[PDB]
């Protein structure tokens, strides 16, 4: 009957693995019932129409002259813009623009309140931001990729190289990275790719597409796990197989090779694929822009772990968390392939200052601030239920009681 | 650019046709334009 | 329970005002019959659309964008 | 800090509304009286500069009264007598004459207290040779200005006087008086 | 725990030597006193108004007697009536405060919380205290049971290494803080320290100390106790002198005062309870489990007290209703069994604390008394005052 | 030019305050009702500049000091006047209202009247009271306490030169007659004290306004609520 | 027997 | 319609005055009936009364 | 909602004035 | 000049006060009250019934519950007039009327 000085700490341990089962699932409970609104939502906002304005000022326009405000949900604003203000949008295959319209898309629908962009002494003013193989010092000023023609064969040039990319901080994520490359061959590449920030125990999301001549030649997309085992938490592990459930059905199971690389940082779930169709392709991006989504949206709640004096299991925790993220970035290094489509065009001493200090950098040392302004939900809050000053009252009233005498 | 186009859609703006007969801006377009200048 | 606040902000009546009265006045009868209106309320195109739209957006937002630009941040 | 969003490094203190006008414009900080009708500064500017003689009047008599001298109290019921017979209830010829006597007074009383700023002036000059214990005799100009214009509390004085009879220190001066906000009660006063 | 592995008999001699009946073993680190509350039945926790109203009437019946017999025989009895018509005021009273500090916690009516607030305010108020700050002291010290430095809410012991500093700063024994220590925790004043507590309450009458969106519900904590000691204690005077107030309201005051205290100082400190600091050792559920001690009382004064000896049980579920307070624990004794400690309410016991008992020092982490501890610091300021010699 | 640009600034930044503080209170009021978005964090309320005039102050101030700099204590002998976030007449009517009780329970017992003991422990609650809730003098009750303090010492100054007080009967007609003593002038500095600090708050609280006060106002609307309530609605405004 | 149970489970939430 | 709009303030005017003196209208003494030529202006004077 | 106050009594006569005489 | 004007923005309320409402809404229909009711013998019909019908013609409005010179008609006529003797009436011939001695 009485208690041994053992089981004390069985019981503890049966607590917080119910405690964070539960918490787990919780997670789950949104995307379980419908996952295809994970996909569908842009088409779902389109369906239910422009919103009509009701805030005071609308309502005395409309009302003196005729005009009627209206307005749009997020993801059709995002629609509606697409890939908006690319500067080197007009030579991107239709497949990447969709991709990359929808990914920002997100990010900025979902962690608009504090989605800030990268300091820009890290990366924008080195010219980074939109690079040029024609004409490496910005001599031209970043009008390089309209003012230069194009190499013809066997002149000194042939193939041009032409990059352009957009960093961006959040309050969860150290850096969400896009960025397109082209190359006159006719290479396209398409590369995302979002770390959490050192003190957050999440995976770390990742996509690369690569088509040649407009076929989509390679394409993969994962949730690499970031613990020492390469093991997900429940929630990851369940909303990534529901959702290849509903949209990968169907197709190709044995074509899911994994390269030789990959075989030391990928989930067990990792998606690789060499499209055959049409079909194929569809269903990969449906299920791309799915995945996108349900990790953010599974971000919105998350908490750091804190290293409390004395705890060890915290320091560990901690740990465990930077030797993840450092794996994964020197275990992308040597993916060969965008390093020499690089360095055979753009040089080496160019190319290794490139990658290192952008594409794969780990410094926990650092990491960029952000800007909170969630206090602007209070304004718009206010200017649709708004609160009129105690002379406005009596005048309410008055319209009320004698207009109630019929 | 991006960003601010983004907020202005959501927040409301006169069709082109439901106007039959914007020098400045309101209030909360204004702290919308100066907190998109402080984050990008 | 009850508040008596005014939560809206005068600058934007005023430019109403100056909207549809340049292109009555401010008192407290404007700011009631808002109340009033406020009351009684709350009882193939795609495409096209979707260009119009776009171009209307982008112009305002980079008129504001160069204005704010140049007198809250050359100086 | 108790800000969520927004903290300056220095605190921000909540500043009320204005409850008096200000000194005019003829006034100055002391004891003596005004000038009767203009300001000797006038002279010494461009005719198309002095328009603030009568901007400064506008702006005191009828546009720039901070609803608290407004107030509708029972004490000001009150008053309004004492100062409509002032107004209304004496003629002006023996308003004249008294007027006349309060100037000539104010005089001589701006007399003795110049005379005595500068008797406080050598006595803290004193305090601090026994402060520094050896050289030091001089005093503070600006502490000599600032006792004529009145801005100095008697606590901020006394702590002076310490000061200078502990650790000589002449040039270090209490920071300086804010001006007292009218009283208000209720419908009392 | 103190007294680490070692057989029963060595607990047991070390038990009937400090007047403890079970001494306790080790517990486990790495753990939290809510974790017990699954061992608990369900029906602990039900709401029933026989309970309810039989612990707010039988206070109240013993205050009444008290007093209709001192007014039967205002003055003209002799010093050993009124000390025994004052003990059981006291005693009611201190009945009475049991189930206002359950109010305070939220755990007496919860339907009406109107309700049980304001009885709250009344009951607390004749003792002068304020039930919004008693809220927040009580969660405070739960929240940081028995830890060096912060326990501020308890009885934090005087430890040796700030006694050798004040007297280094004193320039030897004889100083104003020294000798006030010295009757303080010596004499049997002790049994009445809680005064000092009520001393620390009213935090300065400061409104800087609490978070601005309270402030009105603060306010109104302390007008509470001013409005009687502004309408009440005139009144009692006024209508019996000086003697007619140190008999109806000083002499229960003081007993009041000594239930308190003795109360919470049985309730945390044995001579095998260490205090940790924070980051050094300082464990939750072990110091809320292992770092107890439980006063048995007879029946009777039990039931006239609310049963506000039981301690450890609204310690690990702090929704458990008063009248369930017994019951409960005959549950946890049977599953924590080896590890808690019980003692009887005897004279050995108080005579221990004050003689015995009074300074804490950590190298040993036990109790020593404070006439040789401080003789022995001395005997140690000699001998570093010859090495001080160069 | 140069200075309708101060004037417009000024302007904006007033405003935008009165708007922050006008959103605070309403937010405040349905909140404590249940009607809240649940995004809703209740820690905004205590943020008290406004966000935009905030990072104005912010970026100003930062570029001033960037561009800048291309008993005794002797460390600061004046401490006391220093900001320290209560109202200075705050230590002398907690002393004001110990003495108040010490006296009069001292003088009720050593007689044997009880009005002295009532009286001096009715204003040392009450003062004590006003004292504790003066510690903070920004807030509403910071305020409200001034004006408690001060109404119960007029009301000390009162009764001591217009009643006295009873254990100071004398057999004689003008042996006792009402004096100011040393209670009342001590209750009459204080007073003072309270007037010469600041005591200006809750300045909202009048008697209503007039038909007289509206005469010349420009707003059409006003006017007529107010002489409707003064009972002249019938009257025409040809205005 | 719930109103005490969720008082119960509150405070051992914030503790 | 919009005429209607226009006189629904003298229609208020004259059955309740204290509701038109909350809209900003002191009062209403004197209207002109302007327009195209021959409209019929002494129809809608019956149905306003 | 008006206030709690008298009405003028000598907007129509003046006969009231007999009686401040007579009690006097 | 300029000192007067500036006193006369300042004092509109209190101008108005003591111009319109002093004399003619405060102490004239006290002044009238107290005087009627102190002639006047202590009957009925001339402590409550017949100021009634007056103040009705002279103000214009009937005095109801919500207006003062319906208290100052209760309190002074009735209470102090008809009062000391509607009660010893109602104390002999109403209350052996119930149960009560
Ligand atoms: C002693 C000298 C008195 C000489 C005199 O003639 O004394 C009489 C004076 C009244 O004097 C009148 O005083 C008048 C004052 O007028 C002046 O003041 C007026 C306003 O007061 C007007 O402004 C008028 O224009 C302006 O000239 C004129 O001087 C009259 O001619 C003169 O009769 O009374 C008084 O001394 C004042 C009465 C005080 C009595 C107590
Ligand atoms: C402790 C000090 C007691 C004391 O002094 O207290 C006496 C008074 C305050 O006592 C008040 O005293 C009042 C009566 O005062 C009068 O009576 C007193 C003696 O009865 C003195 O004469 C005093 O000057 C005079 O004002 C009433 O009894 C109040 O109930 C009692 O509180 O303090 C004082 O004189 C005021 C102290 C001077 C301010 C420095
Ligand atoms: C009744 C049952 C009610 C149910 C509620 C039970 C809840 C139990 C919680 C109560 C907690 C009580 C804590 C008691 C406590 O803090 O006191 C114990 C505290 C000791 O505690 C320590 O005291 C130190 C002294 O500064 C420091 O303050 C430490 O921070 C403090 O922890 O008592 C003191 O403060 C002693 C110094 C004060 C001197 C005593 C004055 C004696 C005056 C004589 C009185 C007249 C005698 C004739
Ligand atoms: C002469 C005594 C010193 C003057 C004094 O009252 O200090 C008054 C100072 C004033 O106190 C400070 O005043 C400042 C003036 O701007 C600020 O307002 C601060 O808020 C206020 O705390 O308070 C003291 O520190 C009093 C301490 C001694 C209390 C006397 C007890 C009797
Ligand atoms: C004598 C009447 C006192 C009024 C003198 C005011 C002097 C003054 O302003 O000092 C200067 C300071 C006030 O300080 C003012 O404070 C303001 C903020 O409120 C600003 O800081 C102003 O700059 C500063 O002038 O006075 C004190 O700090 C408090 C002095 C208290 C003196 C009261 C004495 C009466 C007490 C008698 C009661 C005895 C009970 C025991
Ligand atoms: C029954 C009376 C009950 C009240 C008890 C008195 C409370 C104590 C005194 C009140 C504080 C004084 C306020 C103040 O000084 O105002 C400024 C006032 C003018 O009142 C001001 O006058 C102003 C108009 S003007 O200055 O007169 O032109 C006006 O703006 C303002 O509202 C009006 O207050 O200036 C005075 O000179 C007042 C001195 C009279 C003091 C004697 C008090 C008698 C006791
Ligand atoms: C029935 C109801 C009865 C009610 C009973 C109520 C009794 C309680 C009141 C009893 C009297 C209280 C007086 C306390 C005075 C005091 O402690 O001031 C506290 C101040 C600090 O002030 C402070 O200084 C602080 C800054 S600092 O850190 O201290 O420097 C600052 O926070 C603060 O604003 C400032 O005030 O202490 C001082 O710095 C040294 C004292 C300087 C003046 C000496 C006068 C003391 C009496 C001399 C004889
Ligand atoms: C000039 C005014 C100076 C005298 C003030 C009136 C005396 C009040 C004392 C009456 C009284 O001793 O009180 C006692 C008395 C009953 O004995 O009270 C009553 O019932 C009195 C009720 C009668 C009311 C008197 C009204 C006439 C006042 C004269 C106005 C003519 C002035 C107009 C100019
Ligand atoms: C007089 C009897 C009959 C009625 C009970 C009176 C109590 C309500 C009073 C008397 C003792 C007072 C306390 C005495 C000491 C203090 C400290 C004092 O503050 C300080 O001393 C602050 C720190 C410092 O001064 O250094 C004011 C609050 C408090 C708790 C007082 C609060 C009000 C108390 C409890
Ligand atoms: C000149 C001295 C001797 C005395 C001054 C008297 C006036 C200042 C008082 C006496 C009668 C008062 C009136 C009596 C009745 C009322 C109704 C009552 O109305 C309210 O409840 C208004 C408060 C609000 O809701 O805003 C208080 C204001 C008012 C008009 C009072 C305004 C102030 C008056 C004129």
């Amino acid at each position: 009957s009485p208690l041994s000085p053992e089981d004390i700490m069985r019981l503890v341990q049966q607590h917080e693995d119910v405690a964070a089962a539960a918490e787990s699932e919780q997670l789950v409970a949104q995307f379980r019932d419908d996952p295809q609104g994970l996909y569908e939502y842009v088409n779902r906002a389109y369906a239910e129409g422009p919103r009509r304005v009701t805030t005071p000022i609308s309502l005395l326009q409309e009302e003196i002259t005729g005009a009627v405000t209206e307005s749009y949900p997020a993801a059709v604003a995002n629609d509606i813009i697409g890939m908006g203000s690319w500067r080197l949008k007009d030579d991107v295959d239709p497949v990447i623009e969709f991709l990359v319209a929808r990914l920002e898309g997100c990010w900025r629908e979902i962690l608009d309140t504090d989605l800030c962009l990268y300091p820009r002494e890290k990366w924008k003013e080195q010219g980074w931001d939109l690079v040029d193989s024609m004409d490496p010092h910005q001599e031209l000023e970043g009008f390089s990729y309209a003012d230069i023609p194009d190499p013809a064969k066997g002149e000194a040039g042939y193939p041009r190289l032409q990059l352009e990319n957009r960093v961006y901080c959040s309050k969860v994520f150290r850096k969400l990275h896009v960025e397109v490359g082209l190359r006159q061959d006719g290479l396209q590449v398409l590369h995302v790719v979002v770390y959490p920030r050192y003190s957050y125990d999440m995976p770390i999301f990742g996509m690369d597409i690569v088509m040649v001549d407009g076929r989509v030649t390679l394409a993969v997309v994962d949730c690499c796990p970031v613990r020492a085992d390469l093991k997900l938490q429940p929630h990851y592990m369940e909303t990534m197989a529901l959702l290849q459930r509903t949209f990968l059905e169907g197709t190709d199971p044995a074509l899911r090779r994994i390269p030789e690389w990959g075989s030391k940082i990928f989930s067990p779930l990792a998606l690789c694929i060499t499209p055959s169709g049409p079909e194929e392709l569809a269903a990969f991006a449906k299920y791309a822009v799915a995945l996108h989504r349900a990790y953010l949206t599974m971000s919105l709640n998350a908490v750091p772990v804190v290293a409390g004096p004395g705890d060890r299991r915290e320091a560990a925790r901690l740990q465990e968390i930077q030797d993840g993220q450092k794996r994964f970035c020197d275990n992308q290094l040597v993916n060969k392939k965008t390093r020499r489509v690089l360095e055979v065009a753009m040089g080496v001493e160019w190319t290794e200052a490139y990658m290192s200090q952008l594409m794969f950098d780990f410094d926990p040392k650092y990491e960029p601030p952000y800007f909170d302004a969630s206090f602007e939900k209070l304004y718009t809050y206010f200017d649709e239920n708004p609160s009129f000053g105690e002379m406005a009252d009596e005048a309410m009233e008055l319209e009320r009681g004698a207009e109630a005498e019929r | 650019l991006d960003f601010v186009t983004n907020k202005f859609i959501t927040l409301g703006y006169i069709a082109p046709e439901n106007a039959n007969l914007q020098s400045e801006l309101l209030s909360t377009k204004e702290i919308i334009l100066t907190n998109s200048f402080k984050r990008f | 329970k009850r508040e008596g606040v005014l939560t809206m902000n005068l600058k934007d009546y005023n430019i109403l005002l100056n909207q549809v009265y340049f292109a009555k006045s401010l008192n407290f009868a404007l700011i009631s019959h808002s109340k009033k209106l406020k009351e009684l309320n709350v009882s193939k195109k795609s495409f096209k659309k979707k260009y119009k739209d776009k171009a209307i957006i982008y112009y305002e937002v980079g008129k504001f964008v160069l204005n704010y630009f140049l007198n809250n941040q050359l100086t | 800090t108790s800000a969520p969003f927004i903290s300056p490094m220095t605190p921000y203190v909540p500043e009320e509304e204005p409850t008096r006008t200000p000194p005019s414009i003829k006034d100055t900080g002391t004891l003596r009286p005004a000038s009767e009708w203009y300001p000797q500064w006038m002279q010494y500017r461009r005719r198309e500069d002095n328009y603030v003689f009568w901007q400064d009047k506008f702006m005191r008599c009828s546009t720039d009264i901070p609803w608290a001298e407004k107030r509708w109290t029972l004490f000001s019921t009150v008053w309004y007598l004492v100062q409509q017979l002032r107004f209304v209830g004496t003629p002006p010829a023996l308003r004249y004459v008294a007027f006349l006597g309060w100037r000539a007074l104010m005089f001589q009383v701006y007399a003795a207290h110049k005379a005595l700023v500068l008797w406080q002036c050598k006595l803290d000059a004193g305090l601090a040779r026994i402060g520094s214990g050896g050289a030091t005799a001089t005093f503070s100009k600006t502490m000599a200005l600032r006792r004529l214009h009145w801005r100095n509390s008697p606590l901020a004085e006394a702590l002076y006087a310490l000061n200078l009879y502990k650790t000589g220190r002449v040039h270090l001066l209490p920071p300086v008086a804010k001006p007292i906000p009218r009283p208000t009660f209720f419908w009392l006063f | 725990t103190s007294l680490d592995g070692l057989p029963e008999t060595q607990k047991y001699v070390y038990a009937d030597e400090w007047g403890f009946s079970r001494v306790g073993a080790d517990f486990p680190p790495g753990s939290h006193p809510s974790l017990f509350s699954q061992l608990l039945p369900q029906a602990l926790f039900a709401f029933d108004a026989r309970a309810a109203v039989a612990a707010v009437a039988v206070p109240l019946a013993a205050m009444a007697a008290g007093y209709g017999w001192l007014w039967y025989m205002h003055s003209i009895a002799p010093v050993w009536q009124q000390a025994l018509c004052a003990a059981l005021i006291g005693t009611g009273y201190a009945g009475l405060f049991k189930v206002a500090h359950e109010c305070a916690m939220m755990r007496f009516i919860p339907q009406m919380p109107g309700l049980q607030a304001a009885l709250g305010t009344l009951l607390m108020a004749p003792a002068l205290y304020s039930l919004p700050s008693w809220r927040l002291h009580h969660l405070h010290h739960l929240l940081h049971t028995n830890m060096l430095w912060q326990d501020v809410w308890g009885w934090h012991p005087l430890t040796k290494v700030e006694l050798a500093d004040e007297m280094v700063r004193s320039g030897g024994s004889g100083g104003a803080a020294m000798a006030a220590a010295r009757l303080v925790l010596t004499t049997p004043i002790k049994l009445f320290a809680s005064v000092g507590h009520w001393l620390r309450s009213w935090d300065g009458l400061d409104l800087r100390h609490f978070h601005p969106a309270s402030y009105v519900e603060v306010l109104s904590g302390w007008a509470a106790p001013l409005a009687f000691a502004g309408l009440v204690l005139p009144a009692v005077v006024s209508a019996g002198g000086l003697s007619g107030f140190v008999s109806c309201y000083l002499a229960p005051w003081l007993v009041f005062h000594f239930w308190l205290s003795v109360l919470s100082l049985t309730a945390h400190t044995a001579p095998h309870i260490p205090w940790r600091a924070e980051g050094d050792g300082w464990d939750a559920g072990r110091a809320a489990v292992a770092g107890t001690v439980t006063l048995r009382l007879p029946r009777p004064l039990e039931v006239l007290l609310n049963n506000a000896n039981y301690m450890l049980p609204q310690a690990v579920a702090p929704g458990l209703p008063m009248w369930s307070a017994p019951a409960a624990y005959a549950v946890l004794a049977a599953r924590l069994g080896p590890y808690l400690t019980e003692a009887s309410m005897s004279l050995k016991l108080l005579t221990n604390h004050v003689t015995r008992w009074q300074i804490y020092d950590e190298e040993a982490h036990t109790y020593r008394p404070m006439e040789e501890v401080v003789d022995e610091i001395e005997a140690d300021l000699q001998q570093l005052a010859a090495a001080a010699q160069q | 030019g140069d200075r309708m640009s101060r004037r417009l600034e000024d302007i904006n930044k007033a405003e935008r305050q009165r708007v922050w503080d006008a959103m605070r209170v309403a937010a405040a009021h349905r909140y404590a009702s249940g009607q809240m978005p649940a995004w809703f964090d209740p820690e905004w309320l205590q943020q008290e500049e406004a966000p935009l005039n905030a990072m104005d102050r912010m970026r100003g101030e930062q570029r001033r000091i960037e561009e800048q700099q291309q008993w005794w204590r002797e460390d600061d002998p004046y401490w006391p006047l220093r900001d320290w976030g209560d109202h200075p007449m705050r230590w002398w009517t907690l002393a004001f209202a110990a003495i108040m009780a010490a006296g009069g329970l001292a003088t009720s017992v050593a007689t044997g009247y009880v009005e002295p003991v009532q009286a001096g422990l009715g204003a040392g609650a009450l003062l004590a009271l006003a004292g504790a809730a003066m510690s903070d003098a920004r807030c509403v009750p910071g305020a409200l306490g001034v004006k408690l303090a001060w109404a119960v010492c007029a009301l000390i100054v009162l009764k001591e030169v217009s009643v006295g007080w009873q254990h100071k009967r004398k057999r004689r007609l003008a042996a006792s007659a009402p004096r100011l003593e040393l209670t009342g002038l001590a209750a009459a500095a204080l007073c003072a004290g309270y007037m010469l600090t600041d005591m200006s708050g809750m300045g909202e609280v009048a008697l209503p306004p007039n038909p007289g006060a509206v005469f010349k106002s420009p707003d059409v609307a006003y006017r007529a609520s107010v002489w409707q309530k003064w009972g002249y609605g019938q009257v025409q405004m040809r205005v | 027997t719930l109103q005490n149970e969720r008082i119960n489970k509150q405070l051992n939430a914030f503790l | 319609d919009e005429v209607k709009k226009e006189i629904n303030e003298i229609i208020e005017y004259l059955r309740n005055p204290a509701l038109l003196r909350s809209r900003g209208v002191a009062r209403i003494g004197g209207v002109l009936l302007a327009g195209a030529p021959g409209t019929g202006k002494t129809l809608l004077a019956k149905a306003i009364a | 909602s008006l206030y709690f106050v008298f009405t003028q009594l000598n907007q129509k006569t003046f006969l009231s004035y007999w009686l401040l005489p007579v009690a006097g | 000049g300029e000192r007067i004007w500036a006193w006369r923005n300042r004092s509109e309320n209190e101008r108005w006060f003591w111009e319109v409402f002093a004399w003619d809404r405060l102490i004239f229909p006290i002044l009238v009250i107290v005087a009627w009711e102190y002639l006047v013998p202590n009957h009925l019909v001339w402590a409550v019934l017949a100021p009634l019908a007056l103040l009705t013609w002279m103000s214009g409005r009937l005095p109801t519950p919500a207006t003062p010179e319906f208290w100052m008609l209760a309190y002074f006529g009735f209470y102090r007039k008809v009062w000391p003797d509607a009660a010893a009436w109602l104390q002999g011939y109403v209350v052996p009327l119930m149960g009560f001695a």
